[PDB]
């Protein structure tokens, strides 16, 4: 649970990074 | 409670519940009032054995107002027993979120009053902010920053409020703010971590080592939190391998092996440097490597070894013998290394050793005369790291004899003559042959 935990804030944080592309 | 089920949670319910007081006997006494009493034997007979519902607010201020430690006892017990209970429990829960003066009289509650009380309340704070909606952070933070949580995280004797201290700030490690709380009180409080480490690594005990490192593997999750666990203790990975080999338990070794892998993950600051430290100084590749030679009946925990093996493995391909001695030296711990006795070792990193004014002949000369300093307790350790010093200092002697002049000037002739007159036969032959080989035959 832990490990897909910080999977899915490292996915958040690649989307994230994709925003600031976008913007 | 939000994980009554363990042993250590239903003790403390049993202890919490051993000092009961009556109600009736409260109202008799002028600790609560009428009201109060009835709503207080109405949770009783819904939970310990009909729900108080709105009722709970009567019995909290009855149980606010009876200050004697019994009573409340017998209210950190109710609340428990509602908690674990499925019909209540979550009405609790429901008005504390609604209303937050509800919350905070349950935070404030929590950890306080009796030891058995104090852990009664907790458990049912916990129970209550597991919800999403009752969830706080500050709560939490003030729950942990409690004395009486310290106290029985810090409880070597009490096992089982370590345990439930510790399965808490798991639980409450979900929320990613609570996961801030836990993790700075994890750095805070680290001295009880790694007491627990070191236990494990040398039931009741296991079922909190267990908690500590799913605790300690939620905390690394968080890349920040790792990587300042990581510089926090040096040795936690080499505990942490150690437990794990030592411990048999499937779950116990995956924790342990996610923990480690969390550390040198590559979503922590300084992963390369971080692995290479750890397989440097703990012998990260070489416990790989017999984890994975080793069977093991979880799948999860085998690929989680394999995982870790194959990092390890790629670490060690850019290391080299020479990393390894130069964290030798840097942490002064020297037990006679391959490297040591290996002939074309020594024959092609003389000029390593010589390079940058000889730097590291000054600190291995640095090194044996500390080791001359700790000569006097004579400790197998201390002699060891003497004996290999002394062959090193001997081969950089015997191998570009340019730094034996250097050795004279820093006092490795002076340290080496001390060492003769050592007590260990050991120290006094490596000594003996040193003079030798410095002006001897």
């Amino acid at each position: 649970l832990k490990a897909d935990q910080e999977y899915e804030i490292e996915k958040t944080n690649i989307v994230r990074n994709e925003t600031n592309n976008i913007d | 409670k939000i994980l009554m089920d363990s042993t250590h949670f239903n003790e403390i319910r049993s202890i919490i519940r051993s000092r009961s007081v009556a109600w009736d006997a409260l109202a008799r006494s002028e600790e609560l009032s009428e009201i109060d009493a009835s709503t207080a034997k109405a949770l009783e007979s819904i939970l310990v054995k009909k729900v108080n519902g709105k009722t709970l607010i009567p019995l909290i201020h009855l149980l606010s107002t009876s200050d004697n430690e019994d009573c409340k006892k017998s209210v950190q017990n109710l609340i428990a027993e509602l908690l674990s209970s499925d019909k209540y429990g979550d009405d609790t829960v429901k008005f504390f979120q609604e209303d937050p003066k509800q919350l905070e009289q349950l935070f404030d509650v929590s950890l306080k009053g009796d030891f058995q009380t104090v852990l009664i309340s907790g458990f049912n704070v916990v129970s209550l902010l597991v919800q999403n909606g009752l969830h706080n952070v500050k709560l939490v933070e003030k729950l942990l920053k409690n004395n009486n949580l310290i106290n029985i995280l810090q409880n070597i004797e009490q096992m089982d409020t370590c345990y439930v201290c510790i399965r808490l700030l798991q639980e409450l490690a979900v929320i990613p703010e609570y996961r801030d709380v836990i993790w700075l009180h994890e750095k805070k409080f680290m001295p009880t971590l790694f007491k627990i480490l070191q236990r494990a690594t040398d039931h009741l005990g296991i079922q909190l080592q267990y908690h500590s490192l799913l605790l300690i593997w939620l905390l690394t999750f968080n890349p920040v939190f790792a990587n300042e666990l990581v510089q926090k203790y040096l040795s936690d990975f080499l505990d942490l391998l150690k437990l794990v080999k030592i411990t048999i338990k499937e779950k116990v070794s995956r924790l342990c092996i996610s923990i480690i892998l969390q550390c040198c993950s590559t979503r922590v600051k300084q992963h390369k440097k971080v692995i290479k430290q750890l397989l440097l100084l703990g012998n990260a590749l070489p416990t790989v490597q017999s984890l994975s030679e080793r069977k093991y009946s979880d799948e999860e925990l085998r690929q989680d070894i394999s995982n870790l093996k194959e990092i390890l493995e790629n670490e060690y391909q850019e290391l080299t013998s020479f990393d390894e001695y130069v964290a030798e030296l840097d942490s002064k711990l020297l037990c006679w290394s391959p490297p040591h006795v290996d002939n074309g070792f020594w024959s092609d990193n003389i000029d390593e050793f010589k390079k940058d004014n000889y730097k590291i002949f000054r600190q291995l000369i640095e090194l044996l005369q500390a080791k001359v300093r700790n000569g006097d307790v004579n400790a197998k350790q201390e002699k060891i790291i003497i004996q290999v010093a002394l062959n090193d200092i001997t081969h950089v002697v015997e191998l570009l004899p340019e730094s034996i002049d250097v050795l004279d000037k820093t006092g490795g002739k002076a340290d080496i003559m001390e060492l003769l007159n050592h007590s260990d036969s050991r120290v006094k032959y490596e000594a003996l042959k040193a003079t030798q080989a410095i002006i001897g035959y």
